[PDB]
């Protein structure tokens, strides 16, 4: 643990781009959360929405 | 004024068929729909069919095969044949009449008949 | 919250329910919650894992 | 750099304009080899409906199904999809397929929709929240109705409680009516929970009968088994592609892979669950997704 | 053709540990070298299983619950569990599903079976002797396919019924344990997917009586329930789940 | 006004503790604020908008 702060870092920003990442797999209330199933499965009234 | 009354019933032997009637006074018979309902002692009251001025018959899914709703409107009857009968079959049989412009209740009713199976 | 050593050293943990009377839930009642599962001891040692309210604990069983 | 600056005059240095991504050069589409046509006929083409308290269930699998001889009859007064395009019906491939075939009277084809209210949706068929599939509802009064009155159709007019979505109550049980019991004749006599509908050809628009069919799918769980008429393409390795595997798409290079896939085992999925590796029907090889080569300019 | 076996001796069923067993594949996508969290009907760990044997007198044919799902480990030698039965009042008023394994073939079949108190089959000493029900009037589902099958054999199955779907999950493990359930991990694969779509609250084990009155062969099988909780999976770089993490046992797994 | 500088930080941070229970008050444009009465007096469909 004597080199806590540089892994500090690295691992602050490897979580952050995880946690990024891992918001895709979110659908924030839609019907799915990958596009490509929406843009095939719907006209675009409310593939929009 | 209305009425309905019913008859068949007795003590008989278990697998000889019978013929439930339901005989209709005082009102004309189209337009309702007739019901057979049964209970055995200690035990709660059992629909056993459902016929209309079409001829369809509904029965009980619990029940299967062993009885059969017949409607005439000649003289305002209605019949039921029962076939094959088991030991658990001794029961009180009402008959039964809705109006089909409203919600479904019964109205009046029939006074009942017994039958009691053994051997 | 959960305090624990490393997996390594020991699988024992210990709980601190924040802001809980221990009425309400080795116990312990502290200013920052019930700590349960730490044997509390009237020595006095440097801070390993900081539970608050000058509390900590340390792995030597769980101590408090 | 000009355009991005939004100057005519650019200093030295370097400027980040734009994402380089290399485009795809075909389109491959792979579905299942297999050539059976799904018995849609066998369903609204039938001669008897049950009711809707006692409605019909078929679980269509394992064929093909052509959903533009649907669409595009004129036979169907209501065609309403929720959760995927009538258009598009073709070009997926479904799992779980469910064919509910009921007849209902007419101002009631409403209420086969999510989130509605009435006697049907309550007592007699509810359908999801997130329900996804078709109602189609065409009108049937040529077949359904007698001159003295039709009562082969049901409806259950009470219960205890609403239905759970698409739960089926075919038990008939006498039911009371409130602060006297049905211990036989002597109480409030005893209401019966199931109601003909009156179908005369005389009746107006709104009571006639309308025979209403629900299709039920799910979306790409399981090894899907009903799959649109679409032609399967020949595979292409190494070439960046947007692909269509089973109604799956997406843009990437298909290579080959050492992932020791178990027999279940069809595709793969990443952190962010965007498919990474996938299992092409017909052939049953394991094709890695490696996605085209993209970054800053 | 029904047979009342009265020759039993009573006794409690047993009960042992679950330890880390009952772990099954979520679903069917591949993953490799990943830590993933699922919420599913799971068994949990340490649990309370129940522990029913057949020696010679015992024969452990009970009625018991289905619940939500059932875990079923098979301590076996000598082959003589053949198959199951689920359904909720099994006789011919509801709809029962029938998974037998004979000499054969396995055979499942969703019939409204008119079943015997005690089901079972039988071993001459060949099999000639099959006595599980006594009619089969409205069959719907159909489905044969391969034999899936000291104590030497372990079997590990996961019942699931959702959405009309009965899932079936199994591991075959070779064991050199005398009494109990070994204490390890080994992921269970998903075996079949039967689209049944009835009613099951109930179920039955089937057995097979020796004959040379009966004889009942050396077996102990375990049942345990699912419950609705979240595991943290490993996955190893050959896609094999390797080990586990019941998210709401201790304070620590969790 | 000797020791505003703590005296600041003990009331910025107080002010936005006030500040976010305050927020619960507010509908966001719908019917109510509380989730009782939207989950009491409207079906799922639109309680869950
Ligand atoms: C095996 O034992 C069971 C339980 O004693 C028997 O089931 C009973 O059989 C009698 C005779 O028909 C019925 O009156 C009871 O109602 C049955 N009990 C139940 C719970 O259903 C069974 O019949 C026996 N097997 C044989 C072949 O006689
Ligand atoms: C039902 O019959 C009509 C009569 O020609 C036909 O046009 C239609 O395609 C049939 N529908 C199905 C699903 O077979
Ligand atoms: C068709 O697809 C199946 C998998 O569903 C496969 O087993 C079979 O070999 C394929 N047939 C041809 C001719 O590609
Ligand atoms: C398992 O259950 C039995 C009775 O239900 C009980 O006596 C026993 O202590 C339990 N075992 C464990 C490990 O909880
Ligand atoms: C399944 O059966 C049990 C008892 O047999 C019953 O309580 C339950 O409501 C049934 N569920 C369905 C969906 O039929
Ligand atoms: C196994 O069961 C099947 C299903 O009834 C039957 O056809 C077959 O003959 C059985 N085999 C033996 C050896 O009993
Ligand atoms: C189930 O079987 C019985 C007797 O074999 C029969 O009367 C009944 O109609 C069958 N049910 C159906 C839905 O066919
Ligand atoms: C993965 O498979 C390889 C064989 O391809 C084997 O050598 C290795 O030991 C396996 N990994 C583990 C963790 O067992």
């Amino acid at each position: 643990s004597a080199l806590g702060k540089l892994q500090d870092v690295v691992n602050q920003n490897a979580q952050a781009l995880n946690t990024l990442v891992k918001q895709l797999s979110s659908n924030f209330g839609a019907i799915s959360s990958v596009l490509n199933d929406i843009l095939s499965r719907l006209d675009p009234p409310e593939a929009e929405v | 004024e209305v009425q309905l009354v019913e008859s068949g019933g007795g003590v008989v032997q278990p697998g000889r068929s019978l013929r439930l009637s339901c005989a209709a006074s005082g009102f004309t018979f189209s337009s309702y729909a007739m019901h057979w309902v049964r209970q055995a002692p200690g035990k709660g009251l059992e629909w056993i069919g459902n016929i209309y001025h079409d001829g369809s018959t509904f029965y009980n899914p619990s029940l299967k095969s062993l009885v059969t709703i017949s409607r005439d409107d000649s003289t305002n009857t209605l019949y039921l044949q029962m076939n094959s009968l088991r030991a658990e079959d001794t029961a009180i049989y009402y008959c039964a009449r809705v109006w089909l412009y409203g919600s479904g209740y019964m109205d009046v009713w029939g006074k009942g008949t017994l039958v009691t199976v053994s051997s | 919250s959960v305090i624990t050593p490393g997996t390594n050293t020991s699988n024992q943990v210990a709980v601190l329910y924040q802001g809980v009377n221990c009425t309400e839930v080795n116990v312990f009642q502290t200013r920052a919650g019930c700590l349960i599962g730490a044997e509390h001891v009237n020595n006095s040692y440097e801070c390993d894992i900081p539970i608050g309210a000058g509390i900590c604990a340390s792995y030597q069983s769980i101590i408090a | 750099t000009k355009c991005t600056l939004k100057s005519f005059t650019v200093e030295k240095g370097i400027y980040q304009t734009s994402n380089f991504r290399v485009q795809p050069t075909e389109s491959i589409v792979r579905f299942p080899n297999i050539t059976n046509l799904c018995p849609f006929g066998e369903v609204f083409n039938a001669t008897r409906f049950a009711s809707v308290y006692a409605w019909n269930r078929k679980r269509i699998s394992n064929c093909v199904a052509d959903y533009s001889v649907l669409y595009n009859s004129a036979s169907f007064s209501t065609f309403k999809c929720y959760g995927v395009s009538p258009t598009k019906l073709n070009d997926l491939c479904f799992t779980n397929v469910y064919a509910d075939s009921f007849v209902i009277r007419g101002d009631e084809v409403r209420q086969i929709a999510p989130g509605q209210t009435g006697k049907i949706a309550d007592y007699n068929y509810k359908l999801p929240d997130d329900f996804t599939g078709c109602v189609i509802a065409w009108n049937s009064n040529n077949l359904d109705s007698k001159v003295g009155g039709n009562y082969n159709y049901l409806y259950r007019l009470f219960r205890k409680s609403n239905l759970k979505p698409f739960e089926r109550d075919i038990s008939t049980e006498i039911y009371q009516a409130g602060s006297t019991p049905c211990n036989g004749v002597e109480g409030f006599n005893c209401y019966f929970p199931l109601q003909s509908y009156g179908f005369q050809p005389t009746n107006g628009v709104g009571y006639q009968p309308y025979r209403v069919v629900v299709l039920s799918f799910e979306l790409l769980h399981a090894p899907a088994t009903v799959c649109g008429p679409k032609k399967s393409t020949n595979l292409v390795k190494n070439k960046c592609v947007n692909f269509n595997f089973n109604g799956l798409t997406g843009t990437g290079v298909l290579t080959e892979s050492n992932k020791k896939f178990l027999p279940f085992q069809q595709f793969g999925r990443d952190i962010a669950d965007t498919t990474d590796a996938v299992r092409d029907p017909q052939t049953l090889e394991i094709l890695d997704i490696t996605p085209c080569s993209f970054g800053g300019v | 053709q029904c047979v009342n076996l009265t020759t039993r001796t009573q006794l409690p069923p047993a009960y042992t540990n679950s330890f880390t067993r009952g772990v099954y594949y979520p679903d069917k996508v591949f993953r490799s070298s990943v830590l993933h969290s699922t919420q599913d009907l799971f068994l949990p760990f340490f649990s309370n299983v129940t522990w029913f044997h057949a020696i010679h007198k015992r024969f452990d044919n009970p009625v018991l619950p289905f619940n939500d799902g059932v875990y079923f480990a098979s301590t076996e030698k000598s082959n003589i569990i053949r198959g199951w039965i689920f359904g909720t009042t099994l006789d011919s008023k509801t709809q029962s599903l029938l998974i037998v394994n004979n000499a054969t073939n396995v055979v499942i079949k969703v019939c409204e079976f008119q079943f015997c108190n005690d089901p079972f089959l039988g071993v001459y000493y060949m099999e000639s002797e099959f006595r599980v029900y006594s009619s089969a009037n409205n069959c719907t589902f159909e489905y044969v396919s391969q034999p899936f099958l000291n104590f030497k054999n372990l079997r590990e199955f996961v019942f699931k019924n959702i959405d009309g779907y009965f899932k079936i999950y199994s591991k075959h493990t070779p064991i050199n344990l005398v009494r109990d359930l070994p204490q390890g991990f080994s992921a269970l694969e998903p075996l079949v997917d039967l689209p049944i779509g009835i009613n099951i609250t109930r179920f039955q084990t089937l057995l097979a009586l020796h004959r040379s009155g009966w004889t009942a062969g050396a077996a102990a099988y375990y049942v345990g329930y699912l419950q609705p909780r979240t595991f943290l999976l490993k996955y190893n770089e050959n896609g094999t789940i390797t080990d586990a993490v019941d998210c709401a046992l201790d304070p620590l797994s969790e």
